[PDB]
């Protein structure tokens, strides 16, 4: 593994020697396993937006 | 002492008032034709590649 670029927000890695169902899987784990929080429920008393 | 029919005409005259043509200049148009959409001068790459 060979790292490019870390910015804050960037990385650039290269991966040498890996098959394309295993980089596949790691691509496709960080857009959709990897847990964040978000605002689920809103609680509106006033809105006279 | 009355009006009595005179001698037949012997001719018409019927007058009308005309203007005439200029030459033909035939200018068609201000800004003329389709101009054509063109390239905006060196604009460069907006993109590049990661790595």
């Amino acid at each position: 593994v060979d790292v490019v670029h870390m910015d804050e927000n960037s990385l650039e890695f290269d991966m040498v020697g890996i098959d394309a169902a295993i980089a596949n899987a790691f691509r496709r784990i960080l857009l959709a396993e990897v847990p964040t929080m978000a605002v689920e429920k809103v609680l509106v008393y006033n809105n006279t937006s | 002492g009355g009006l009595t029919c005179a001698s037949a005409p012997q001719g018409t005259l019927r007058i009308l008032e005309g203007p005439q043509q200029s030459l033909s200049g035939s200018p068609l148009q201000p800004i003329p034709a389709s101009p054509p959409p063109q390239i905006p001068p060196g604009l460069r790459p907006r993109f590049c590649a990661f790595g």
